[PDB]
């Protein structure tokens, strides 16, 4: 009764804005991502570069 | 309004003739309580304040051409002629109160000179103009 | 809450009025990266009557 | 096009609403000037609400 | 695929009258009846942005020398919390938006809570049987209230420090055991060690465990009386007329969840909120002029200023003045809890309530409301009455004075007006019940008399004077627009005229369609009325 399974376009775009939305929603997590083999900020201390 | 669309020549007249003999008197006498030179605030607002009684009195002149003997404008008229319907007047509204509360927030925001205010009383207003307009056009409410 | 930094007075020691120079740590890199040195540096200073 | 609610006028010596004049005195009705009520009870479609409290 | 999934989940969980069950519920749509989701939603935003925000907080109040993104306050020594939060700002991908959509979140929780509390109260939902649910709710907003208090003050800038310097010195003001447990909650003399840790502890885990357990508590208890509605047609106080589940109710909640989420997302970005860089590391002697504590808090703060210097001296002991503060916010929370309960000993009527109740139809409780809101705002307005004396050039004594008469003066002009309005409202309600809806046709009888077209709602006698309607707990129509005598009778896009054939049969299908619903909303009506007289 919903006749959404006839709309193919708008199931179609909802499929790809839910996944968007998704992915904007857990986004922010990439702050915890770090290169490895960026040596750390200042010159090399008797730690060495961090790498 | 046969009569109304002519009694403003009266003033239209009255007032292009003492705008016209302002500028004039004003430019080209020396008194010696003042001094020469055309003034440009008393000539300006008298020309154009003429401006006002003509425009009116010519839209009320094109419009009484074109109406019908009106049982208000007719001497000896029965009152059971004007028998039918006056048209819709509104019973009530809030929208006034509203919109006045609304322009006083803009004042207060322009006095205090709130950047925050003055754009918030400013569609505050547009709001309530809206919906004073809207009022009677509110469709009935869809499920 | 009987006690403040000025009962010090009462058991034999000369404090003065020390006004803030808002002084911060110092940078000095050199050869073994950057260390902030606070060293030398005073935030408490005395302070004269005609100051 | 003719709007539907525009009243069932002759197009010939006679216009309902110009720039100037009008056939009223005073604002036209916003639910068409020609609609005459008021109406039975039935056709405003409003429910009476019976309810009863405790 | 999917005619199997369910067959092997029913064949092990007996599930199928269960499920049936929870997706045949019935909720009625109303736009107050959602006031509720929005703290949930706010709720839900708080505690996924939080756990994301203490993946790079260290709560200690160890104090070390600052080297990080903000390039000022390089080389100024703070505690370990402060230079974590600066650094969650300037040092962390996204961690400023994060946290300002932190703060955003608890000020619409706050906030979402008190108008859900406020549409409670002035509908009469908290009548018999809801008493549990009003009771668990206000212990809601206090503690969500304290969270949010506790919140702001881990980052232990200058602002929120004096916040605890005020919190910890009202505790040490206390009479009698005021000393010890002040002692016994810092853990000592303000600052101490292990103050950033309980509170870090406390605000992460106490509360969001107690919270959540009250919330699901809540909307537990809510189910189970399967809601409350306004008085209507067809609509008793033995049944609920709605939207069931599914897939109407579950989609409109998603819809506005996300709503909510992504309005939040907007000012999170857009809009600055505790500009922790601008405020330095906590000082004890440092202060400023703009030292509220945060919009919910401001009603503590406000009766702290209105409060005169009334101290009591009883030889070696004093009481402070500031513990007629601590009185007076403790009978405000008493009275706001305990209401249901004072409501029935005046009314003395406690009779299982389902219906609910327009505001306009109680006039005391609605006015009391009114007068406990700006009681209420008055405290607001005084907890920043520097701020407003400033900006709007006017004496910060007569702000004081202000403050001090108009908790007297304002509660009582509230409450005339609102109840004198509540009966105006009252008397327009009866008008179009007796007489019918004023329509705009100003006619002219041949006599001359002027007389304005009424629109009876009901039956009439003899020549026109419509037999009065008798109230009914429902709305009243008050203009001819809402009968729909307004409604556009032109189908078609913007520019689309739309062929008359397929326009002439839309007309009349919406046409046939609300006589339909009309019938059947009548039926139920009399169904009521001879079920009511057995
Ligand atoms: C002096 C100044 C006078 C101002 C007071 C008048 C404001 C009245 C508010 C309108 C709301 C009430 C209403 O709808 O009708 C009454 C309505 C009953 O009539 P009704 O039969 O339901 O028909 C009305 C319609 O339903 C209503 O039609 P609707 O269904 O289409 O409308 C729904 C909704 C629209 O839908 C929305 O939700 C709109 C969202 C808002 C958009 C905002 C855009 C920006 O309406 C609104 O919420 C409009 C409210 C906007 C008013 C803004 C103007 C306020 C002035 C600003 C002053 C600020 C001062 C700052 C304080 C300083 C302190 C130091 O309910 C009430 O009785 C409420 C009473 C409200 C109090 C009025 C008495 C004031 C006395 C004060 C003493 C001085
Ligand atoms: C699509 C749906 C898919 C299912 C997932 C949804 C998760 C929760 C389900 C909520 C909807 C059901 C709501 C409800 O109240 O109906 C109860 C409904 C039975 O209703 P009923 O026939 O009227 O039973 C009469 C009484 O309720 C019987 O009462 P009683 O006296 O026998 O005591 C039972 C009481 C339990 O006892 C008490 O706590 C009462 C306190 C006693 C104090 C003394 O509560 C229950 O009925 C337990 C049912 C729920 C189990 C816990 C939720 C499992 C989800 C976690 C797995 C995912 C990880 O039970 C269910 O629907 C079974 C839950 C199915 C869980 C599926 C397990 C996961 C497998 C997924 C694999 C995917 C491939
Ligand atoms: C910026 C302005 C933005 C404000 C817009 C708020 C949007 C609220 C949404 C809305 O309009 O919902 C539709 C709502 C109707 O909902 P509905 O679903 O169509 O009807 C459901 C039932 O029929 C139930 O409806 P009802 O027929 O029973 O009428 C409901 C009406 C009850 O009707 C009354 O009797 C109203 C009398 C209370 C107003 C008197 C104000 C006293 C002034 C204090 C003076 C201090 C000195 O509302 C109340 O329950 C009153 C509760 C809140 C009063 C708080 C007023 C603020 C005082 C703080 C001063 C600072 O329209 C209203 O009636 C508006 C009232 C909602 C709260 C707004 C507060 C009133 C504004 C007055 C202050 C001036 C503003 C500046
Ligand atoms: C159930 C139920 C409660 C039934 C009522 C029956 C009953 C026995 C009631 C108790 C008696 C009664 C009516 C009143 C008691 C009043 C008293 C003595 C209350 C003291 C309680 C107490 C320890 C309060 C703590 C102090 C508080 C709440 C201070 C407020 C406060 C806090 C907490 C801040 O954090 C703050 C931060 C920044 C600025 C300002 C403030 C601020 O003002
Ligand atoms: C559940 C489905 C999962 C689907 C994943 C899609 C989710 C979309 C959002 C993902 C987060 C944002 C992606 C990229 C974000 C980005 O741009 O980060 C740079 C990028 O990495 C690189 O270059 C190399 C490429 C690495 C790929 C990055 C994409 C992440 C995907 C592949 C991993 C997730 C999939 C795993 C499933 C998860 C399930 C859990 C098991 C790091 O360069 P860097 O130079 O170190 O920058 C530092 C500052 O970030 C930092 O603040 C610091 O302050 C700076 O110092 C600086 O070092
Ligand atoms: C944590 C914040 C709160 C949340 C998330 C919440 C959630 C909800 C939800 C989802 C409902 C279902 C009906 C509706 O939306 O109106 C509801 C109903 C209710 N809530 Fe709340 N609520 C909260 C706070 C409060 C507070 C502070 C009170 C009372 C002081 C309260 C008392 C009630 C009552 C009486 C109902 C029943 C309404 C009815 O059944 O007609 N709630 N709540
Ligand atoms: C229960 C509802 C909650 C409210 C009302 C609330 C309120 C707040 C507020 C107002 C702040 C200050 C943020 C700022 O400085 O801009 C804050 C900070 C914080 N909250 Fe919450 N909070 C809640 C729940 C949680 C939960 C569940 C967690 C953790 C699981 C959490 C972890 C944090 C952390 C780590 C901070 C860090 C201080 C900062 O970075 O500023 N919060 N909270
Ligand atoms: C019976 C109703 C009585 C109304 C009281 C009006 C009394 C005001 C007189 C106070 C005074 O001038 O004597 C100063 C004295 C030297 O110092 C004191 O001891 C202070 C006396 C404690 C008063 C705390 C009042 C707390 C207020 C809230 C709890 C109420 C909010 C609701
Ligand atoms: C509900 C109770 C709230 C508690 C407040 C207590 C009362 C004290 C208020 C002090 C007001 C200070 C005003 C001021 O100084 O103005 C300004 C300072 O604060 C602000 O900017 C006020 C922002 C308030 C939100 C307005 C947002 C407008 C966008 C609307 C889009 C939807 C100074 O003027 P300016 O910003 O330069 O234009
Ligand atoms: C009615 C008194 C008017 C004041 C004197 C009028 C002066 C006439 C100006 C004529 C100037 C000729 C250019
Ligand atoms: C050098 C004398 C020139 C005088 C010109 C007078 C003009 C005044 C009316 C202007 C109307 C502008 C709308
Ligand atoms: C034709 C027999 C197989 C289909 C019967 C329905 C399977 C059980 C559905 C239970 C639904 C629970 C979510
Ligand atoms: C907390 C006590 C509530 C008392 C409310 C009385 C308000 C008095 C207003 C004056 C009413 C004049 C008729």
């Amino acid at each position: 009764t919903s006749t959404l399974g006839r709309r193919k376009l708008i199931m179609g775009l909802a499929g790809g804005g839910a996944v968007l939305a998704g992915l904007t929603i857990i986004a922010p997590m990439g702050g915890m991502i770090k290169n490895p083999w960026n040596p750390k900020e200042g010159p090399m201390d008797v730690q060495g570069d961090g790498t | 309004m046969k009569s109304s669309a002519k009694l403003m020549y009266g003033p239209t007249v009255f007032m292009a003739a003492m705008a016209v003999i302002y500028i004039f008197a004003t430019m080209h006498v020396s008194d010696g309580g003042s001094v020469k030179g055309v003034e440009w605030v008393g000539s300006v607002a008298l020309v154009l304040s003429a401006g006002l009684t003509l425009m009116l009195g010519v839209y009320l002149h094109f419009t009484e051409v074109r109406v019908d003997v009106l049982p208000e404008d007719w001497e000896e008229a029965e009152v059971a002629d004007k028998a039918g319907t006056l048209g819709f007047f509104s019973p009530s509204s809030i929208w006034p109160a509203a919109m006045s509360g609304a322009v006083g927030f803009l004042a207060f925001g322009v006095v205090y000179f709130h950047y925050w205010m003055i754009a918030v009383g400013l569609m505050l207003l547009i709001f309530t103009i809206t919906k004073l307009n809207l009022q009677y056009g509110v469709p009935k409410e869809k499920h | 809450l009987w006690t403040s930094g000025w009962t010090l007075v009462e058991n034999d020691v000369k404090v003065y009025l020390g006004r803030d120079t808002a002084a911060i740590a110092e940078s000095h890199t050199d050869a073994t990266g950057e260390h902030w040195s606070t060293t030398g540096v005073s935030r408490l200073v005395r302070m004269r009557p005609e100051d | 096009f003719v709007d539907p609610a525009w009243p069932e006028h002759n197009p010939a010596d006679g216009h309902v609403v110009t720039e100037l004049i009008s056939k009223v005195a005073g604002a036209s009705s916003p639910w068409g000037d020609d609609k005459e009520f008021p109406v039975s009870a039935e056709e405003t479609g409003y429910v009476h609400p019976y309810t009863r409290i405790n | 695929s999917l005619a199997t999934v369910g067959n092997n989940l029913d064949s092990r969980y007996t599930m199928a009258s269960g499920i049936r069950r929870q997706i045949n519920k019935v909720f009625p749509t109303h736009w107050s009846f959602m006031l509720g989701e929005i703290a949930l939603y706010s709720f839900i935003v708080l505690l996924l942005t939080g756990v994301y925000l203490t993946l790079f907080f260290d709560p200690s109040i160890t104090k070390v020398i600052y080297d990080g993104g903000y390039l000022p306050l390089n080389g100024v020594e703070m505690s370990r919390a402060y230079a974590t939060a600066l650094d969650i700002s300037f040092e962390v991908r996204g961690g400023l938006f994060i946290r300002q959509m932190h703060h955003w979140a608890a000020l619409l929780f706050v906030v979402s809570m008190l108008v859900h509390m406020l549409r409670i109260f002035f509908t009469g939902a908290f009548r018999r049987p809801r008493e549990a649910n009003w009771i668990i709710g206000v212990v809601l907003i206090i503690l969500g209230m304290a969270e949010g208090f506790m919140g702001y003050s881990l980052p232990d800038d200058l602002l929120s420090g004096v916040g605890l310097r005020i919190m910890s010195a009202i505790i040490v003001g206390l009479p009698i055991i005021g000393t010890w447990m002040h002692w016994l909650i810092f853990g000592g003399d303000f600052p101490s060690d292990l103050m950033l840790d309980r509170f870090y502890i406390a605000h992460v885990l106490i509360i969001p465990a107690i919270l959540l357990g009250l919330i699901a508590a809540h909307l537990a208890l809510v189910w189970y009386q399967k809601h409350t509605q306004f008085p209507g047609a067809g609509r008793t106080e033995n049944n609920v007329i709605g939207i069931r589940i599914m897939p109407l109710f579950a989609v409109k909640a998603v819809a506005f969840g996300l709503i909510v989420f992504g309005f939040l997302a907007l000012l999170a970005g857009v809009t600055t909120i505790n500009a922790i860089w601008n405020l330095g590391p906590y000082n004890p002697s440092q202060v400023s002029a703009g030292s509220q504590p945060d919009v919910y808090m401001l009603w503590t703060d406000g009766a702290a200023r209105v409060m005169p210097a009334w101290e009591l001296y009883l030889g070696n002991y004093t009481i402070p003045a500031v513990f007629w503060v601590a009185v007076m916010l403790g009978i405000l929370v008493v009275l706001l809890v305990t209401y249901p309960f004072i409501e029935r000993k005046f009314t003395g009527d406690d009779a299982h309530h389902n219906l609910l109740q327009r505001p306009r139809d109680v006039p005391v409780r609605t006015s009391l409301g009114v007068m406990a809101l700006v009681f209420y705002i008055l405290l607001t307005v005084s907890g920043g009455n520097d701020v407003y004396a400033m900006q709007f050039h006017v004496s910060l004594n007569a702000m004081t004075w202000i403050g001090r008469i108009g908790l007297i003066v304002g509660p009582a002009i509230a409450y005339f007006i609102t109840y004198r309005l509540c009966i105006g409202l009252q008397r327009s309600d009866r008008e179009v019940l007796e007489h019918g809806i004023e329509t705009g046709i100003i006619k002219q009888m041949p006599n001359g008399a002027f007389i304005e077209v009424h629109q009876p709602l009901g039956p009439v006698d003899d020549h026109g004077h419509p037999i009065p309607l008798p109230y009914a707990g429902a709305a009243v129509p008050k203009q001819m627009n809402q009968l729909g005598y307004a409604e556009v009778e032109t189908r078609g896009g913007f520019f689309g005229p739309d062929p008359e054939d397929i326009r002439a049969k839309a007309k009349e299908i919406e046409h046939a369609n609300h006589i339909e619903e009309a019938n059947t909303l009548r039926a139920l009506n009399e169904a009521n009325i001879e079920r009511d007289k057995n």
